[PDB]
């Protein structure tokens, strides 16, 4: 029950890289937003990330046949948003060498704590972006690792990005996210 | 003719490159949104040692739409018809647009290993499998020797 910001602290700052206490993170609240997952419910777990880092708490993520419940509407919405080309990877680009440049249609477009939904491959897998103030911190919390590009281990900090590797950052209004806390999709998740 | 680009792309090339394991797949020669998959008979199911085929389709609005998938293969379960048409929620009315082909296949595979009794649909065998379930599985065994072997 080490819920909110609490053990924000707890998980930041010690002997680990940046690239580095992501993976850490994700690891801990995938056990909670995603108890032993793996399917196809990206989009529910990234949300919900946005939802713990935003302050609303972990819940349980909504699994493959509870998605259109809420994330059929949200996709609905931001469908133009996520058919966009955005940022692509340039050849020989390492993953560091991206998640740094990637970092920056954040970093620039933030916020004091705020948060984004972050596509990847158009909506081919899904990722939370979170904005601690001068760095940022990607969270799959699907497989509770750090930032990723739908790969079944890990990827190196130093191993080559995929070519035309594309990512399209969500932006997520705040109604959106209260809208979601005052739905029955939300409120019916199993708390913690 | 516009549409989610990456997205399809990406989809199909991990389908027929970093697919998942126990599931190969060759796209169709005549169209590209048809895909022979072939999706392997797991262990400690009746279906272990069979490989059977499977139709994918990729709809014109996709992502909007729920994919097609359908057994080619014949088999006894509780959840596919004589017709090879599957019995899955997010086939059905559950799909979203939020979901990849990944969740389907692995949910089938998934269904294999473990069929699924809540299941509204009236079938022959489903009322065999959830009655008489030593025999059913006896059946499915001897049908996966037939169908889904020596099937290439």
């Amino acid at each position: 029950n080490v819920n909110v910001k609490k053990l924000l602290e707890s998980l930041n700052s010690k002997s680990l890289g940046d690239m580095d206490k992501d993976s850490e993170l994700a690891a801990t609240l995938q056990k909670m937003i995603n108890p032993s997952g793996g399917d196809g419910n990206a989009s529910g777990c990234a949300l919900h990330a946005c939802m713990a880092m935003l302050g609303y708490g972990v819940r349980e993520a909504p699994v493959p046949n509870e998605i259109s419940e809420y994330m059929t509407g949200f996709f609905h919405r931001h469908l133009e948003q996520i058919d966009s080309e955005g940022i692509v990877s340039h050849p020989n680009e390492t993953y560091s060498k991206f998640r740094e440049r990637i970092a920056e249609n954040i970093l620039q477009n933030t916020s004091k704590g705020s948060v984004v939904m972050i596509s990847i491959e158009q909506a081919t897998h899904w990722i939370a972006g979170f904005n601690d103030g001068e760095k940022i911190m990607f969270l799959d919390v699907q497989t509770g690792k750090g930032f990723n590009l739908y790969d079944p281990v890990e990827k190196s900090p130093d191993a080559f990005v995929d070519e035309n590797s594309s990512v399209q950052v969500i932006h997520v209004s705040d109604q959106e996210f209260d809208h979601y806390a005052n739905s029955s999709s939300w409120k019916s998740k199993r708390l913690c | 003719m516009a549409g989610l680009p990456r997205r399809i792309i990406k989809e199909t090339q991990r389908l027929l490159a970093e697919p998942v394991p126990g599931i190969k797949a060759e796209p169709d020669e005549s169209n590209a949104r048809y895909f022979h998959v072939v999706i392997a008979g797991p262990q400690d199911s009746p279906f272990e040692g069979g490989t059977f085929k499977l139709e994918l389709f990729l709809p014109e609005e996709y992502p909007m739409a729920a994919p097609k998938v359908r057994f080619m293969t014949k088999i006894y379960h509780p959840n596919v018809d004589k017709l090879g048409r599957i019995c899955l929620d997010i086939l059905k009315d559950k799909w979203s647009p939020a979901l990849q082909i990944r969740t389907v296949l692995l949910s089938i595979q998934a269904l294999l290993s473990a069929p699924n009794p809540d299941d509204p649909l009236a079938n022959d065998v489903a009322e065999q499998w959830k009655t008489n379930e030593a025999q059913a599985i006896e059946t499915a065994r001897a049908w996966t020797r037939l169908y889904a072997m020596n099937n290439i």
